[PDB]
RNA sequence: AUGAUGUCAUACUUAUCCUGUCCCUUUUUUUUCCA
């Protein structure tokens, strides 16, 4: 629909239109934006064709339906690190079990 | 007097020219030979009513082309508006529907081919720029899930022509004039100038007697605005009393009173009528612009000013030129004009500054995410600069996401892609900024409305030929204090501006030298050389220049044209020379296509020369496609060099129809594509006065490269152990990285660019026999020296 | 095109090693070669068209 | 059969070919009716003056054109329409407006043209996609 | 079948039989004649190339030489009268206008080679 | 053509994504896609010329890929063919899509 | 019984190199019988 009437008020399509859908639907919307578009209206039968690497590499592919330029990105498990260190106790409660302390260091945000 | 000397010449000029393509045409129905029962009679008429029918086919459809187009041609004019009664209207209602009948019965046909052939077909054994709309109905198809005013209008035009700054200036300047033939008027731009007082001039009737008003522009679309404008004002149809006339294209009537042009049109218009009896005034608009075309209509409209004082002189410029221009022209009166619709802050930088293009960055980059609203115009020196800076631009667009706001990056040079000049044209979209990254090219005759902020780092890349070494060379220079001046100029035209010179006043005044040298001095000037010397003026020394050329450099000159042939032993005109000068091109270049005439290669010496016209922009070599772009291009590749691969080129695109989808797929600049393929049809339009027999190579390329050389001896250099180095004065060139030879690096090397840009280059390179240089040459190529 | 079907169909027709036997092929396909894709879903469309017809 | 089956497809390619020539030839018939019907039709204070206007400038239209062709073979080809295609030109002509754009806050914020799986790659550490804090 | 199984020669000639349909129903369509094209007189020749300076009378005298002429028409720019560089001339016989045309065909009067065709006019 | 050799030769790289200690014949595939990613017309000319005149090829290793409940066969082609192969599979694949070869029934397609 | 001719790869020499290299500003030039 808001493709229509960009071309019916022929407005240009502004980032407040897709920031609220950013990352939603299947393929990805955000796939309609990624730099190579143009080369990738070209790749026709790559589904089969990830199932048919199984007989030319001797190794086995998890991901084997999907494609990240093509499919999107369809999983975000961001947030599961933060938890991990709440439920962990916070990194002081996890650097209790560890030698930071006997590095001197003067705070654990810098560590590299 | 001189004038008198020149128009005695000029006259016999004429004479001679009719009297001789009346020869030639007689010589040519010498040259042409053309000297021209029962049962055969009716079998030949028959074959004569074959015929008849046949071309009446292609006839009778023709005609139905005329009156097919003529129906609208006339119903764009007439009907719309007025009220108009049965006869017409009845017969509007029947072209209508009578020319979609005739589309409609051959749209019919046509539809039954393509249904036809739409088929399956057993194979047979026998030994736009869509491609992101195509591209985004792929997702949506994987992506579904489905189970009078007339008058008004005149009105408006003078009540906006009253607020001019000319208007109210009207009778005063034009009593003064009628006083002084020779006045100069002192006024910047949007003034009118250019379109006010040709109106003036024309409804006091200075083009009663059937005289006309000539309006020179250094530009043709900037005469084609103008002409439109004036047009538009005057209420007729530009084309039949006011017309401009640029190379290729007239629009102009035997009606026409108000006449537009170019400096080179009016050099050509005394190729025509050396009197301008017909023009009761010229009026030469801008004319600091410093071309030569510019520095001879100078001394010739001088010469004419003294000669016919009952005809009129009017000059008119932008900046402080007048002291030089009425000093010239007898210290003419200035009637000033002020002129400046807004005003601008200048401001200057702090201090000098060390990373200019950087600081161009940063600037835009705090003026719009700190201003109010409005849109802005940056200035660099030229285009791979000008990328860069959209690179970093846009990267800090890319960091700073919906931190900022939206900033239409638009670049915009001379040589890129046509669509994207357009596309700064466009209105801006609510809400964001549009910041217009240029070159020079928006010093002058680009009007971008909306531009609050200007920035001048301060430069420019200028052209410098020393002619001691033959060589030109486009490079870094500070711009002069007119340029600054003007620059900021090109801001405020709506509301108030901002120029931000990345320079403080105390270089700004100090360091400042006015002017751009008057281009004469600067340029290489081999085919103007010709001209005065097509004109015969035997004197090339104490002719009334206004800035002449160095000694230096019209002894080159001279050089030049003896050697090529154009020249006698004591520098006067061969019948060479002259039919070489007759052309709007190089000596060089007519040389060549004098040299296919000897090496019957006409046709493709021809198109050659079409190409050389406008090179500098062929092919497209965006960032962005740089591998497939360089493989549109290697795919034409030749053997024998960059001037045959670019032969094949236009081969191939007429051979496509003259498409531009074709240049489209194969990055080609349609642009250079197709004034080339004019410059080469009206070349032929030329050719038959030239004498030249239309001819072809049959594939002989080694003729084209014979006659190549019959052009460019001069051009070479050959092998030396430490590089690439010249034939005559062996200073030390290098090959362009882009040349067609650029890795076969051959022994014996023709050239057709002499520049310096950041090393010592030459473009458009063949490779070449040193044995052609003995055939050509052997009074300037000697042996022993190869 | 004839020279396509003929290069993807000698192509299948290949002499087979593993360590120290050989054989060729002459019957089925290799299923690793790269159109094969291509091969395996046409002749699936004829074998669609033996069980549903024509028709349907 | 192969033989016979092109054969067979020719001979049914050309039947139906020709049943659709006749219709589309049938159609052309009664267009041939809607042309005459159409310029019967037509044939039954601004007009009288804008007419003389027809016939002036259309007729030195033809004057025009005549000569053009004439002067040279085809100057109404080298002239007329070769006038209306190259930018400058139209811009300067004042020609207006001679597809969805949208903003470019939204473009190249992804590059890349492989799926980040790398291509059954497993020990390579790819899990999230945005450095810790 | 068999309007394409005779020849080459014949298959493109019942071609040029349709472009002529086509383009006489085209001509027609977009209305210029009449009754659909009605076979022209056999005693008319349209010459061109012509002479504004030469007229009615000099091209009658002409072209009197071969047969007895019917007329002389050089059409007339109407509102300005210049004439327009071609002609239609008009015999009484066959033999007359095919006379005249097989020593007039490209021949240099006033200077200019004309061309004489037969007239295609159905006007 | 570009763009069809462009895609095959990415998804072939995808094989080597880790840049191990391959070997001998992988480090010679590499070179070979990486030079062919240079020049990619003498490229496409080898191609077209493979496709027009050979019908005898070399011959092509077999091994099995244990997933402990039934084995893959993992077939090895070489590198010079394995070229031609995966641009003549691009290419098939985008004209078959085009024209609309596959009805749409057949079901490892790219929509989902 | 040692000729030059070479599009021959290999061997070899100079405490001979691994640090001596790269993409154009602006723009203009008169024209001719149609058939």
């Amino acid at each position: 629909l808001k493709r229509q009437e960009a071309i019916a008020q022929n407005r240009r399509l502004t980032l407040e239109d897709l920031e609220d859908s950013w990352d939603r639907g299947i393929p990805r919307i955000n796939t309609l934006f990624q730099k190579d578009r143009h080369t990738l209206a070209y790749d026709k039968g790559w589904r089969v064709r990830t199932d048919f690497k199984q007989y030319q590499v001797l190794k086995q592919n998890p991901f084997w339906w999907t494609h990240q330029r093509h499919d999107g990105k369809l999983w975000n498990l961001n947030n599961y690190r933060t938890d991990m260190i709440q439920a962990l106790g916070g990194v002081e409660g996890i650097l209790e079990h560890t030698l930071f302390k006997g590095t001197y260091f003067p705070t654990w945000e810098g560590l590299f | 007097d001189e004038w008198e000397r020149t128009e005695r010449e000029r006259l016999q000029d004429l004479e001679e020219r009719d009297a001789f393509a009346e020869r030639v045409r007689q010589r040519d129905k010498d040259r042409t030979r053309n000297v021209l029962a029962e049962e055969d009679r009716k079998a030949m008429v028959p074959e004569l009513r074959k015929k008849s029918r046949r071309e009446y086919l292609a006839k009778r459809e023709r005609e139905k082309l005329e009156d097919l187009e003529a129906e609208l041609a006339d119903e764009e004019f007439l009907f719309g508006d007025v009220e108009l009664s049965r006869h017409e209207r009845q017969e509007l209602k029947y072209k209508r529907r009578v020319r979609d009948l005739a589309r409609e019965y051959r749209a019919a046909g046509e539809q039954e081919k393509l249904e036809a052939t739409n088929r399956y077909h057993m194979p047979k054994e026998t030994r736009p720029g869509e491609e992101q709309r195509r591209w985004e109905e792929a997702r949506l198809g994987a992506a579904s899930l489905k189970f009078s005013t007339q008058a008004q209008q005149k009105e408006s035009i003078q009540a906006v022509r009253r607020s001019l700054p000319v208007f109210p200036f009207r009778e005063e300047l034009l009593a003064a004039i009628a006083n002084h033939q020779v006045l100069i008027i002192e006024g910047e731009t949007g003034s009118g100038k250019t379109t006010q007082i040709p109106q003036y001039l024309f409804e006091e009737g200075y083009t009663n007697k059937g005289m006309k008003i000539a309006c020179t522009q250094p530009r043709r679309v900037a005469a084609m605005s103008v002409a439109a404008r004036v047009a538009r004002e005057m209420g007729v149809k530009l084309g039949n009393e006011v017309g401009y006339s640029i190379r290729f294209e007239d629009c102009t009537s035997e009606r026409t009173v108000l006449r537009y042009m170019t400096d080179g049109m009016l050099l050509r218009e005394f190729l025509s009528e050396p009197d301008l009896a017909s023009y009761s005034v010229v009026m030469v608009d801008e004319a600091h612009e410093r071309t030569l075309h510019t520095d001879i209509l100078f001394g010739l409209i001088k010469d004419v000013a003294r000669f016919r004082p009952e005809l009129k002189v009017l000059v008119a410029s932008a900046t402080m030129d007048t002291a030089r221009f009425s000093t010239f022209f007898d210290d003419a009166p200035v009637f000033r004009i002020p002129g400046r619709r807004f005003p601008v802050d200048i401001f200057y930088t702090k201090a000098p500054e060390a990373d200019y293009l950087e600081a161009c960055v940063v600037s835009v980059l705090q003026i719009h995410v700190t201003q109010p609203p409005g849109d802005i115009l940056v200035f660099l020196t030229g285009q791979e600069e000008i990328e860069a800076a959209c690179e970093m631009l846009q990267d800090r667009c890319r960091r700073l996401g919906s931190k900022i706001r939206e900033l239409l990056v638009l670049p915009i040079y001379a040589n890129l892609p046509s669509d994207m000049q357009a596309r700064i044209f466009q209105p801006t979209p609510p809400g964001a900024r549009k910041v217009v990254v240029a070159t020079n090219i928006a010093e002058t005759s680009l009007t971008i409305e909306g531009i609050i902020y200007v920035l001048d780092p301060g430069f420019c890349k200028q052209k410098s030929y020393n002619p001691r070494t033959g060589m030109e060379s486009l490079t870094v220079t500070p711009c002069s204090k007119a340029s600054a001046n003007q620059r900021a100029g090109r801001a405020g035209r709506v509301a108030a501006g901002k120029c931000f010179r990345l320079y403080t006043a105390w270089a700004y005044q100090h360091e400042l030298e006015e002017t751009t040298v008057p281009e004469i001095q600067r340029t290489s000037l081999g085919n103007v050389v010709l001209l005065l010397k097509s004109l015969g003026i035997h004197d090339l020394m104490h002719f009334d220049f206004l800035d002449p050329p160095p000694y230096e450099t019209l002894l080159l000159a001279l050089e030049q044209l003896y050697a090529l042939g154009a020249l006698n032993h004591l520098g006067e005109l061969t019948t060479s020379g002259r039919k070489m000068a007759e052309l709007p091109v190089d000596p060089m270049l007519s040389k060549m296509i004098l040299a296919s005439e000897k090496y019957s290669c006409s046709e493709e010496i021809l198109t050659v020369a079409a190409m050389l016209s406008v090179n500098n922009s062929i092919f497209y070599r965006p960032k962005d496609k740089v591998v497939h772009a360089d493989n549109a291009r290697v795919n034409f590749f030749l053997p024998g060099g960059d001037h045959l691969v670019l032969l094949n080129v236009y081969t191939q695109w007429a051979e496509s129809g003259y498409s531009s989808q074709w240049c489209y797929e194969n990055f080609v600049q349609f642009r250079s594509m197709r004034r080339a393929r004019d410059v080469r049809e009206q070349l032929e339009g030329l050719l038959e006065r030239v004498e030249v027999g239309l001819s072809s190579c049959q594939g002989d390329y080694i003729r084209v490269r014979k006659a190549i050389t019959a052009g460019y001896f001069y051009h070479t250099a050959r092998l030396t152990r430490s590089g690439y180095r010249t034939v005559k004065q062996q200073q030390t060139v290098f090959i362009h990285p882009n040349s067609s030879l650029f890795e076969q690096q051959p022994r014996w090397l023709l050239y057709h660019e002499l520049v310096l840009t950041t090393k010592e280059f030459m473009r458009q390179v063949l490779e070449i026999e040193s044995s052609w240089l003995l055939e050509v040459a052997p009074h300037y190529y000697k042996a022993k020296e190869l | 095109d004839h020279n396509i079907a003929d290069y993807m169909t000698a192509k299948n027709n290949v002499v087979i090693n593993y360590k120290d036997m050989n054989h060729t092929n002459s019957y089925g396909i290799i299923r690793g070669l790269q159109f094969a894709s291509f091969i395996v879903q046409y002749y699936g469309l004829v074998m669609d068209l033996l069980v549903l017809g024509l028709h349907r | 059969a192969d033989r016979k089956a092109r054969e067979a497809v020719e001979m049914r390619a050309q039947v139906e070919r020709k049943m659709a020539q006749k219709e589309k030839e049938k159609h052309e018939e009664k267009l041939r009716e809607m042309a005459q019907k159409a310029r019967e039709r037509r044939a039954g204070d601004g007009e009288a003056r804008e007419r003389d206007e027809i016939r002036h400038d259309r007729r030195k239209e033809r004057q025009h054109d005549r000569n053009l062709s004439r002067a040279a073979p085809d100057k109404r080809s080298k002239l007329q329409r070769n006038e209306n295609r190259d930018i400058s030109e139209v811009i300067a002509l004042g020609v207006p407006n001679p597809e969805v754009q949208y903003d470019q806050r939204l473009f190249n914020q992804s590059k890349g043209m492989d799926s980040g799986f790398a291509g059954g790659e497993d020990e390579i550490y790819n899990v999230y996609d945005q450095a810790w804090r | 079948d068999d309007f394409k199984g005779r020849s080459a020669e014949e298959v493109e000639e019942i071609k040029a039989e349709k472009e002529a349909k086509t383009q006489a129903i085209l001509l027609e369509m977009v209305g210029d004649l009449p009754d659909a094209d009605i076979k022209p007189p056999e005693n008319v020749l349209f010459v061109c190339k012509l002479n504004p300076v030469t007229t009615d009378e000099d091209l009658e005298i002409i072209f009197s030489r071969f047969g007895p002429i019917r007329s002389c028409e050089v059409i007339r720019d109407w509102k300005t009268g210049e004439s327009l560089c071609y002609a239609f001339i008009e015999f009484e016989k066959e033999e007359d206008c095919e006379k005249a045309f097989f020593k007039m065909d490209n021949v240099l009067i006033d200077d200019r080679r004309i061309h004489v065709d037969f007239s295609q006019s159905v006007a | 053509d570009t763009k069809l050799l462009i895609l095959a030769l990415e998804r072939l790289k995808e094989a080597y994504s880790v840049k191990s200690r391959l070997n001998q014949s992988q480090r010679e595939e590499l070179g070979l896609i990486e030079q062919a990613y240079d020049n990619p017309h003498e490229a496409l000319s080898r191609i077209k010329r493979h496709l027009l005149t050979q019908r005898a090829f070399k011959e092509v290793g077999i091994e099995f890929m244990d997933l402990y409940s039934h084995l893959v066969p993992v077939y090895d082609v070489e590198p010079l063919e394995k070229i031609t192969d995966a641009y003549l599979d691009q290419y098939l694949w985008y004209e078959a899509d085009k024209r609309r070869l596959f009805p749409p029934w057949i079901k490892p397609a790219d929509t989902e």
